[PDB]
RNA sequence: CGCGACCUCAGAUCAGACGUGGCGACCCGCUGAAUUUAAGCAUAUUAGUCAGCGGAGGAAAAGAAACUAACCAGGAUUCCCUCAGUAACGGCGAGUGAACAGGGAAGAGCCCAGCGCCGAAUCCCCGCCCCGCGGCGGGGCGCGGGAAAUGUGGCGUACGGAAGACCCACUCCCCGGCGCCGGGGGGCCCAAGUCCUUCUGAUCGAGGCCCAGCCCGUGGACGGUGUGAGGCCGGUAGCGGCCCCCGGCGCGCCGGGCCCGGGUCUUCCCGGAGUCGGGUUGCUUGGGAAUGCAGCCCAAAGCGGGUGGUAAACUCCAUCUAAGGCUAAAUACCGGCACGAGACCGAUAGUCAACAAGUACCGUAAGGGAAAGUUGAAAAGAACUUUGAAGAGAGAGUUCAAGAGGGCGUGAAACCGUUAAGAGGUAAACGGGUGGGGUCCGCGCAGUCCGCCCGGAGGAUUCAACCCGGCGGCGCGGUCCGGCCGUGCCGGCGGGGCGGAUCUCCCGCUCCCGUCGGCGGGGGACCGCCCCCCGGCCGGCGA
RNA sequence: GACCCGUCUUGAAACACGGACCAAGGAGUCUAACACGUGCGCGAGUCGGGGGCUACGAAAGCCGCCGUGGCGCAAUGAAGGUGAAGGCCGGCGGCGCGCCGCCGGCCGAGGUGGGAUCCCGAGGCCUUCCAGUCCGCCGAGGGCGCACCACCGGCCCGUCUCGCCCGCCGCGCCGGGGAGGUGGAGCACGAGCGCACGUGUUAGGACCCGAAAGAUGGUGAACUAUGCCUGGGCA
RNA sequence: GAAAGACUAAUCGAACCAUCUAGUAGCUGGUUCCCUCCAAAGUUUCCCUCAGGAUAGCUGGCGCUCUCCG
RNA sequence: CGCGGACGCUACGCCGCGACGAGUAGGAGGGCCGCUGCGGUGAGCCUUGAAGCCUAGGGCGCGGGCCCGGGUGGAGCCGCCGCAGGUGCAGAUCUUGGUGGUAGUAGCAAAUAUUCAAACGAGAACUUUGAAGGCCGAAGUGGAGAAGGGUUCCAUGUGAACAGCAGUUGAACAUGGGUCAGUCGGUCCUGAGAGAUGGGCGAGCGCCGUUCCGAAGGGACGGGCGAUGGCCUCCGUUGCC
RNA sequence: CGACUCUUAGCGGUGGAUCACUCGGCUCGUGCGUCGAUGAAGAACGCAGCUAGCUGCGAGAAUUAAUGUGAAUUGCAGGUUGAUCAUCGACACUUCGAACGCACUUGCGGCCCCGGGUUCCUCCCGGGGCUACGCCUGUCUGAGCGUCGCU
């Protein structure tokens, strides 16, 4: 249960602080769980989401066992939009199809200076409590 | 609020034109010119009896009365009938005021006091937990009253050593003292006989707190146990006794229904 | 008529400083009504209340006695329980209505004027330099200037105080610039299945993982995800970790400041003035031959003055020092920023207002003041053909679904349109009773079953009885050996705890000529109940 | 067979009133006090409501040298004040055997009339005719007699009438005592306290809707009423 | 106001807007589910009482002491 | 000899015998009648389809009402022992919405009046051009302004809305365009009157009052001193007297 | 054989009740308890590439600097040495308003000081600074046979 008298247990006061969330923790929201071939090295269980990364998906219509890469991340719909996960309008025309973020599982990374300063350290703090 | 209903100005347009003698709305070019504003009935306006908070809330109740619900609900946790019959599931458990030694106050992992309730043959009651776990019905879901679940079996220590973060995960233990007893988690809704796991340290403090007949309670003031009003509640090894069949009249036991009526010309 | 000086008084775009208006939930000062009740109504009540006016604060006000009580006497203010719906007022009708004592929360106390003594022993501002300076300060210098003898500082205030002697005792105290040792806000971070066959438009649902009961469980609160999730993500748990910032307070020095106290005896000094009080008129309060406040005239006193709940004199006792001042905590909070919860309402409800609401709109204004939620999981929001001047159609097409089509979930009745049936000259409608015609069900259309005997044919792994093995029940055994218990008990060389308005050598004080003696902190024995090991009677073992 | 329903009314089908039609909303509630019934605990006592101590939990549990305090156990008078049986017996004082009075031994908390239940128990309850134990029964009459009701007495306080003795650091306009009628919300071997529910009367907006008015504080002479300033018009 | 109780923002024998306010009424209308049991009064005295309330009456509910002499 | 004997009794239950039943205002009791919510409990039901609606479908109860089958619908719901309540409607000239009869009817009648041909056009009793016939008849149904309105003025397109019939037309809609000053006016003076300071009242926000209980001249003037600089000639620019 | 009128059912219209949801309100409670002459509250006018509204800001105008985060904003076009979203401590802040030169037409001025036509010399334009009432300690300048007396 929860036991800091400062945070709100309630249904409201949890919808508003994520249907009018600001884009730095939309960031944080919208993340996906990797892989059991980088869980086994890096040791770690989930990431944030980039443009330029690759994905199986699961669940779904279109799921299978096919590696597709991101188009473009569209976080004001919570959403994103995949390479080639597309439709035919009436005329003909392609549009993406959306898929939230939860039901993606990564494949590989776009690997930064501003990436792997994190990667470490979703472990460091993470080995702490197997010290126990 | 005092202020509903009220924050209108209105006046009634009196007898003639046509209407009922209501307060109307003071004029204006829209809508709601001439609706009507206070009373109960009208759109908008008042309810019967506004609410006001000092209704009179809490009630309290004599202490030798607490403590008579206490010790009739005491009683009643130690026959297999009113335990079995308030819901729970103990066809197997082999002593039923059940007391086990005081090295459970050193368990810290619920991983081991699963393997307790496993020894102990109470999980049968936790897995009617895990298979009695539904939503409410009504207005209750926007109300922060969402899941519901049903009351599992009690445990009573002594002194907290531990057991508190070894227990408080799994749904439907609650944990007592002895010292700081309480009704309303013995007594669940008003009824009787919820299961419960004594410690020894624990079950043997009862008689010191409550005390026998013919000795006081020494950690009260000044206090004994009630006492009964007739022993022999069974009158069935006291009816067909010698003493008491000897001294009857007979039994009537025939029946005499009602004749008919022939002539007899 | 001169130069001169203190006094009174002006001007300045003089130098540097200040206040003015707003919010108004709680607060202090004034001002202040009427509906209403009395079955009428005028004193009363409604009320020291709404409205009106002026002032503040994070809390305001009050406040260290000109006090209560008549006791063997208490001892600042505020706040809760209580006294109390009581003593008392009142066309003695309706009705209004206090305090003291007692138990509790909180606990804190003080300074000036006068009387007198120290050679104005006093401040503020300008000047120069050094240090520090986002709360303008300290030390050094100013033949550099100003206010104060119509009184600036020190000691000192009613619990008495001072001074001068004679004895006894003295070695820390306060800030300010810092160095230095270990409450607060923000940031980023921390467990575990998308495992099997399968339903679905899509699974979070249904089932399965034993001989460690899928995995972590100091984490099963909640929320998101195409229905319903401990294990998909975020999250919660934990004296869990890390990175910043500001302090509270502890220690070293380096600076300046201030030389102060007891006890015992001699001599001196000691208090607030158009106010107290008295008469009167008016409002007021429970205050009644007048509680307080305010106004007019009169107007004091030092072994004095006020109070001592019935006016007045003569008396005795008791208790306090008016007319001048300061002060934190205990208490209050429909406004304000920032937060948690709820036996509450769920769009004609709840604030007027869930949405471009004090907005649209009326009135010259003061002011009055609404209606309005919902496609679908995703717009994939209907390409193209065709008739038509176009609106709107006819095929086609998207989705599980247009029987969800841009005010699109559900789609109620009144009401209208059309279809099918059954009728119709005393307005229609109903009640009681049958009869006819329709819709439908019989999943009706050859109608019971269960026991038991006789008879007919069939077949088993087939009875009664003995033999071993296991369980269970009654036992009045007229009384098997063992047990525990007793809202049962007698005596005990027992080994012990709670009480007591039963009784009386030690420690102490005071008193007494180390001795008495009242007061107690203590023993120790006497009882009664309870516990505890050994010993005996009866007893149930059907809580 | 049969007038259309609600409503005041002695008297509705009425030539009495409100009502065209459907959906939603709509009217004896909330505190304080008191009275009586009823359920629960403790019981001559009861009650911790205010105060303290140790996620649900703003709950629960405790405290007795925290029981102060509330109601109750004792009434009456305007008040100063007073404040609830006595019978028998010893030697006994005067007087006129009795009272009263200083002292000793026993006794003792009323009486009559009804009264549910209770006890004694003359007499008998068969089974082949006579003894006799228990168990209750039956049972004429005869006894203790609860609760209560009627009545007689007695005691306590207030007040009037008649009249006698006793007490004492204070000796008096002191203090105390008796018999007899009258007034009292009183005793006469307790019955209350705290909680919860119900009806009823009330005070509060008080079953909901309804006036003609009354008061405080503010906004309007752009229409019209009159005086002003300044200009304009009448073949 | 050269006067009629005229006019004063369609309002005048005391304007309009907000507040005390949900002002008072012995006076008119309305007052929301079923069954079962019992069942009346419009008379008395007093009232600035005669459309109204107090009182006695009639009525219902809960029980009680006895019977199974009155 | 043989191993045999129905039902019952939720004691708040079951069974039997007698007499009786009307009923307004009003009183009481039983309600396995009902609504919305909370503690308990049903190893409840539910996308192999819950609530809610519809029904010439089948039935039970004295009744309040409930239950079932058959259709639509698409995500949460009920029963029992207890607790609490903003808890049951036909009416109040009731409140808020919504639809009928009356009805394709009342009505589109003040100021004398319209015809013929052509063009654009899907379309013309009203639109534009021309041809006649008539009215206002100089105190005008004409030409310009002030008060007020505020983009209506101009052009090109539109035709689903508005112009109480129609409409190619519009003061309607949608895109765009437009208002030029030394002399025209505002600005500048005073009028009836409004309104500050000195001063007076007033518990007070403020009020009467406007020359009245007031030290009300900030400026010119001519001359002399000290100043400065302008090509310091001629003078400016300031200070005092 | 019809038409009208009444009756019930199936289908379809008008209408927006019911059921189910909820970024809203109501009440209680905790901790804090902070405005303005250094120009508040309130109002007015402006600002977006395509823009009306609420909302956000002030001629630096749908935001600048810094730090923290470290790859988007979105209806359509565009063009890692740190985008965008937050925090906020450094800058800026148009006209009315206690409102402040005198007025409410935004109209009339004055005193200093710089730039220009010019050549401090007047006027001429532009730019900046000041010019409210009330009062306090000071400095300066003055009045008074009512002072009050000296020289
Ligand atoms: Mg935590
Ligand atoms: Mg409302
Ligand atoms: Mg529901
Ligand atoms: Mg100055
Ligand atoms: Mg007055
Ligand atoms: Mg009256
Ligand atoms: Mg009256
Ligand atoms: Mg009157
Ligand atoms: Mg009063
Ligand atoms: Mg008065
Ligand atoms: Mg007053
Ligand atoms: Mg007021
Ligand atoms: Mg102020
Ligand atoms: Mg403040
Ligand atoms: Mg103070
Ligand atoms: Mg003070
Ligand atoms: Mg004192
Ligand atoms: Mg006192
Ligand atoms: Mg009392
Ligand atoms: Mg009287
Ligand atoms: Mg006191
Ligand atoms: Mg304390
Ligand atoms: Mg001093
Ligand atoms: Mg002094
Ligand atoms: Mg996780
Ligand atoms: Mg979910
Ligand atoms: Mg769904
Ligand atoms: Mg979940
Ligand atoms: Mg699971
Ligand atoms: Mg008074
Ligand atoms: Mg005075
Ligand atoms: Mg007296
Ligand atoms: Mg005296
Ligand atoms: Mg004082
Ligand atoms: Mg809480
Ligand atoms: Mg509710
Ligand atoms: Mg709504
Ligand atoms: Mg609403
Ligand atoms: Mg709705
Ligand atoms: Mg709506
Ligand atoms: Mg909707
Ligand atoms: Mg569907
Ligand atoms: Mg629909
Ligand atoms: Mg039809
Ligand atoms: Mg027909
Ligand atoms: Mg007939
Ligand atoms: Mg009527
Ligand atoms: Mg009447
Ligand atoms: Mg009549
Ligand atoms: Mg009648
Ligand atoms: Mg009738
Ligand atoms: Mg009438
Ligand atoms: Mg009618
Ligand atoms: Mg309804
Ligand atoms: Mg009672
Ligand atoms: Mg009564
Ligand atoms: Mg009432
Ligand atoms: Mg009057
Ligand atoms: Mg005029
Ligand atoms: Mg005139
Ligand atoms: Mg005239
Ligand atoms: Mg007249
Ligand atoms: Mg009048
Ligand atoms: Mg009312
Ligand atoms: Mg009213
Ligand atoms: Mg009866
Ligand atoms: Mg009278
Ligand atoms: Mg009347
Ligand atoms: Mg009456
Ligand atoms: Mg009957
Ligand atoms: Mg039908
Ligand atoms: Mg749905
Ligand atoms: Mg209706
Ligand atoms: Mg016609
Ligand atoms: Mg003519
Ligand atoms: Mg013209
Ligand atoms: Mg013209
Ligand atoms: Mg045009
Ligand atoms: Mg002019
Ligand atoms: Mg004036
Ligand atoms: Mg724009
Ligand atoms: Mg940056
Ligand atoms: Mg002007």
């Amino acid at each position: 249960m929860k036991f800091n008298p400062f945070v709100t247990s309630d249904r409201s006061k949890n919808r508003k602080r994520h249907f009018n969330a600001p884009s730095h923790i939309r960031r944080k929201i919208m993340s996906s769980p990797l892989s059991k071939e980088l869980r086994q090295k890096y040791n770690v269980r989930s990431m944030p989401i980039r443009k330029d990364d690759e994905v199986q998906v699961v669940r779904g219509h279109y799921k299978g066992q096919q590696i597709g890469k991101v188009v473009q991340v569209y976080r004001k719909k919570y959403v994103i939009y995949i390479e080639r996960v597309q439709r035919e309008k009436a005329n003909g025309t392609t549009v993406h199809v959306g898929i939230h973020p939860s039901k993606v599982v990564i494949t590989r990374l776009k690997l930064d200076k501003d990436r792997k300063k994190i990667l470490e350290r979703k472990a460091k703090s993470r080995q702490v409590g197997k010290e126990k | 609020s005092e202020l509903a209903g009220h924050q209108t100005s209105a006046e009634s347009w009196g007898t003639g034109r046509a209407v009922a003698r209501i307060p109307r709305v003071r004029g204006g070019g829209t809508h709601r010119s001439g609706q009507g504003a206070f009373g109960n009935m009208c759109r908008g306006g008042r309810m019967f009896a506004p609410t006001k908070t000092w209704r009179r809330w809490h009630r309290r109740v004599n202490t030798t009365q607490k403590r008579y619900a206490i010790c009739s609900a005491l009683a009643a946790s130690a026959l297999p009938a009113l335990v079995m019959s308030k819901g729970h599931r103990i066809e197997e458990v082999p002593e039923l005021p059940l007391v086990v030694e005081d090295k459970v106050e050193g368990y810290k992992k619920t991983k081991e006091a699963v393997l307790l309730l496993k020894k102990l043959k109470a999980w049968n009651d936790i897995k009617k937990v895990y298979a009695s776990q539904r939503m409410r019905a009504g207005k209750g879901k926007m109300r922060n009253r969402r899941r519901i679940q049903r009351r599992g079996p009690c445990v009573i220590y002594n002194e907290d050593n531990g057991i508190v973060k070894a227990f408080r995960n799994i749904p439907g233990i609650t944990l007592l003292n002895v010292t700081k007893l309480n009704i309303l988690k013995l007594a669940p809704g008003g009824h009787v006989g919820r299961f419960c796991i004594w410690t020894e340290s624990a079950f043997r403090k009862l008689d010191d707190l409550y005390g026998t007949w013919r000795k006081a309670a020494s950690l009260k003031s000044n206090y004994n146990l009630p006492m009964h009003k007739m022993l022999n509640t069974d009158l069935s090894r006291i009816l067909k006794s010698p003493e008491i069949q000897r001294a009857l009249r007979a039994p009537r036991k025939k029946i005499h229904r009602r004749v008919l009526k022939k002539n007899p010309l």
